[PDB]
RNA sequence: CGGAAGGGCACCACCAGGAGUGGAGCCUGCGGCGCGCUACACUGACGGAGCCAGCGAGACCUUGGCCGAGAGGUCUUGGGAAACUCCGUCGUGCUGGGGAUAGAGCAUUGUAAUUAUUGCUCUUCAACGAGGAAUUCCUAGUAAGCGCAAGUCAUCAGCUUGCGUUGAUUACGUCCCUGCCCUUUGUACACACCGC
């Protein structure tokens, strides 16, 4: 049959280290979104 | 004063309109811009200026252990304080909040002890997102391993892409605090996968070659389910974004 | 343009089960339709009387504030 | 002055109306006071 | 027509309306007399005020309370601070101010939420 | 699990067949 | 009425909502026939008509013979001869030529000298004649109006639109 | 409420006819209404 | 790369307390770990009597009349919760707290397999005798107690979410400990203070 939502995604160690690689290459570029003070 | 929040909602409504208005003037505009050749209102009043200030709340008689999960949201943000509603009506508890002067509110929801719901409110009548937070797991879950280190953290945003990210990464990073140190050493991660957002504590530091992080905090998928315009008190104002469930494309349609 | 009449035959519409007659008409669509246009303009009038007493503004002053059973009927 | 008149409670009265030595009535310092003296020693 | 002053107790959800008029002094509570409030232990916390200023003023006022809303505890709040309302407000208006002044200061010197409400509004820390 | 499978079979044989009639109807424009 | 107080209002206002006289059609129409048109016709006369006439050489009276296989009254009125006379000397040619005695002239009361609204009240009125004329405003109007014949000047004669019996 | 007086016999049946009319003439009103409002 | 000094914060600290979890029974999310509920009685149990709310408005609920101990069924009408307060019985005995289990009976619901379920009556009276190692949360209309309503696209139906009722003991100081953070060029502008 079919169903009608989307399912919930279960962690699983690929995904994980996907997301710390994702992570590592963030910090590694040190280029990631902040709230800057605003100047002036 | 009841008279000074019925007019300032009434011309919050108009400058959410005009603000519609012109954004989609400015998605008229855009294809100009690329022949020749910002954030939102209230965070802009408030975007580096001023540090905000949090309120995360129980629902109402909570079990410990969403006691517990409540606390360890307190200890992910920073200029938190964790507040006990027992018999504190809605309004009331609103009332309060603005009248102490606070930048947001987050009320917790759980089900026999595992946290399933969340919805924050910015408080000078702005924006509620109620988040479905699913895949919950706690530092009191997994084993005494010390303390947060609760340093000015660092953030990541990963896979934020339509308005409706832009908006939910203009709330998220201001329930942040502003303007972090260079060598702040905490960074919370919301990844983006398939309308799942999901967030983790980390720490760094940079190796001898490379950067090798610690995985540490809460853990959860959340994903967002309503965006309402009014605070979290009126359950009658306007709604921004509402997910669609009964559609026909409900398992295919991502950001919806 | 070019088409059959068989194919432009006729559909009918089969009814309520027949042991389940004490809870009766089977509803369809357009008897669904006319329910939740009704359901949809009651709300929409709630939600604006609700609106209007959130914003009463209570100094509102209008001039107007100044103001057998046969036998008993006949009687009166 | 136009809109401190329309918009004030109390009674607010016109600004004001627009060579050889002129005087200075109002004097921000009390007169004996020398610049120097004035002058703090750190900023000199 | 007959002088009469309407008040307003309020505790936590108890509302107590309050008509006082010049009579033959009685003070009656839902249609009983004050003698007979309901829970028989905070009786004296609704005869407070009659006692604190004495009996002779409401020997002449005529009183009538009537009540809505709210637990036992918070009944007998709101009737005790509708009372004192509404003898001062009487005395205010249709006898001596100073008289007015005199009720005053005995019931907030004994007790002020007598006479104002104490709604204990929230707070954060 | 069998539902986030028939799901994820679904999506993809619909990307297929859409990829497959863009093919289609560019062959027919050109051709 | 402020802007925000007009947004509002406008809010509030979709979820809120959320003697005469009729001209008889004439006696001589089945429902576009106008069987009130049987030869000898009448035609009215229009200055561009004249004037395309005198271009393309046919004669007015014959021409119009021609066209419609029936004996032909053509009617001036004073608005068109007016129109003429102020066009004036460079058009004396077409005045003489409507200066005729078969051009049966008819009055009319207006005050103004606008032909088109003089025959377009004409025809509104009656509906016995049929209109020559080459302007395609004149033509559009009369084409709105129904059951009324449109003979246009075109080529080497003249051309007849909305009769059924042209032939 | 209305005004409570007493009738005897042809003005009571007239009053019934009157009625009886009335509502023929709503319901031809209303069915002639809707075919317009369908066409 | 490391140390020192000065300073701030924290129911992840100290200090003073409260209330739980872990013991029994039931329920329920995780695969042994965890969350709720009821008990272990005298600040009580039981019997009479008194009575006070709020949130809520998409063949149904019903006022009233009847009979039946009850459960219930029958005929008619339109589209006000508990804890609590008072009087009284019991009295320290796993006793009358507790109601698991079992038996019998009476009615309702679907239906037809002598099918399943619900509610009531009588009898039977188990564990539980204040819960180790440990562990969690909390500073005011807060902790805790008590019920009522609604299920208004996610989550929930021996549950979630609102709502009212009753309403406290103890800190409100200190960086002493356990941590976390900031600074070690006043940079800024008077008086004062400090001065690698
Ligand atoms: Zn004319």
């Amino acid at each position: 049959f079919d169903r009608t939502a989307k399912p919930v995604p279960v962690i699983t160690s690929e995904v994980t280290e996907s997301l710390e690689d994702m992570i590592r290459r963030r910090i590694q570029d040190s280029n990631f979104d902040d709230l800057q003070r605003r100047t002036l | 004063m009841l008279r000074r929040q019925a007019r300032e909602r009434r011309e919050y409504l108009y400058r959410k309109a005009q603000e519609l208005q012109d954004s989609q003037l400015q998605q008229k505009r855009q294809i100009i811009k690329q022949a020749l050749a910002q954030v939102d209102d209230e965070y802009a009043a408030t975007s580096g200026i001023m540090d905000p200030r949090i309120i995360v709340t129980t629902s109402r008689d909570p079990s410990t252990r969403l006691s517990q999960f409540a606390k360890e949201i307190k200890l992910l943000f920073p200029n938190a304080v964790r507040l006990n509603r027992g018999n504190y009506v809605m309004p009331n508890l609103v009332d309060a909040c603005k009248k102490s002067g606070t930048t947001d509110l987050v009320v917790l929801h759980e089900h026999r002890g595992v946290p399933t719901s969340l919805t924050i409110s910015h408080f000078p009548h702005g924006p509620t997102a109620q988040f479905s937070l699913h895949n919950v797991v706690m530092r009191h879950d997994i084993i005494n391993a010390g303390n947060q280190s609760e340093v000015n953290p660092h953030l990541i945003f990963d896979n934020f892409t339509t308005a409706l990210g832009k908006r939910v990464v203009c709330i998220l990073k201001h329930l942040f605090n502003a303007g972090p140190k260079k060598d702040s050493e905490r960074v919370i991660t919301f990844a983006n996968r398939g309308d799942f957002i999901s967030v983790r504590q980390h720490v760094y530091v940079r190796t001898r070659e490379g950067v090798e992080i610690a995985e540490v905090g809460p853990r959860f998928e959340m994903r967002l389910f309503e965006l309402r315009l009014g605070t979290l008190e009126n359950k009658d104002a306007d709604v921004e974004w509402q997910l669609r469930r009964f559609i026909r494309t409900a398992n295919k349609k991502d950001y919806l | 343009k070019l088409v059959h009449d068989v194919q432009k035959k006729q559909h009918r519409e089969r009814s309520q089960l027949t042991s389940r007659s004490r809870y009766g008409f089977l509803e369809k669509h357009k008897d669904y339709v006319k329910r939740a246009q009704d359901f949809h303009r009651k709300q929409s009038t709630l939600k604006v009387l609700r609106e209007k007493a959130k914003e009463r503004n209570p100094d509102e002053y209008y001039h107007a504030m100044h103001s057998s059973m046969d036998q008993v009927k006949l009687l009166k | 002055y136009k809109l401190d008149v329309l918009s004030s409670v109390h009674f607010v009265p016109k600004p004001a109306s627009t060579e050889t030595p002129t005087i200075s009535m109002e004097d921000a310092q009390p007169l004996y006071m020398s610049n120097a003296s004035s002058l703090a020693p750190q900023e000199i | 027509a007959v002088p009469s002053v309407q008040t307003f107790g309020k505790k936590k959800s108890a509302t107590a309306v309050a008509h006082v008029k010049a009579g033959k002094g009685l003070i009656k509570v839902n249609g009983s007399p004050i003698t007979l409030v309901e829970p028989e232990i905070l009786r004296f916390k609704v005869y407070e005020p009659l006692l604190l200023v004495g009996l002779d003023k409401f020997s002449n006022i005529d009183i009538r309370v009537r009540v809505t809303g709210g637990g036992h505890v918070s009944q007998v709040y709101a009737i005790r601070q509708a009372i004192a309302k509404g003898l001062v407000a009487y005395h205010q208006k249709y006898v001596d101010e100073q008289s007015k002044n005199e009720l005053k200061k005995a019931f907030t010197s004994y007790d002020r939420t007598l006479l104002i409400a104490d709604s204990r509004r929230p707070e954060p820390k | 699990f069998e539902a986030r499978q028939r799901i994820e079979e679904k999506n993809k044989e619909s990307s297929d067949y859409h990829a497959k009639m863009a093919h289609i109807v560019n062959t027919i424009n050109t051709e | 009425a402020k802007k925000t107080r007009k947004f509002g209002l406008v809010k509030r206002t979709l979820n809120t909502k959320k003697t005469r006289n009729i001209p008889q059609v004439s006696s001589a129409l089945f429902f576009q026939y106008n069987q009130a048109i049987k030869p000898p016709y009448q035609v009215l006369i229009d200055t561009n008509f004249i004037n395309f006439s005198i271009q393309k050489k046919v004669d007015i009276v014959r021409g119009m013979m021609d066209c419609l296989l029936a004996k032909c009254n053509p009617l001036i009125t004073d608005c068109v001869m007016a129109e003429l006379e102020k066009l004036g000397p460079k058009y004396r040619i077409a005045l003489k030529l409507a200066r005729d005695p078969r051009i049966k002239r008819l009055s009319c009361s207006h005050k103004g000298t606008y032909a088109d609204d003089c025959l377009v009240h004409r025809v509104l009125q009656h509906k016995c004649y049929i209109v020559a004329t080459n302007d395609a405003g004149l033509k559009q109007r009369i084409r709105k109006i129904p059951g009324i014949p449109l003979m246009s000047v075109g080529g080497h004669a003249y051309v007849i639109e909305k009769l059924p019996d042209v032939f | 409420a209305k005004r409570a007086v007493v009738l005897g016999g042809d003005e009571k049946k007239a009053r019934s006819f009157i009625q009886k009319v009335l509502t023929i003439s709503k319901a031809k009103d209303s069915k002639r209404k809707e075919q317009k409002a369908s066409q």
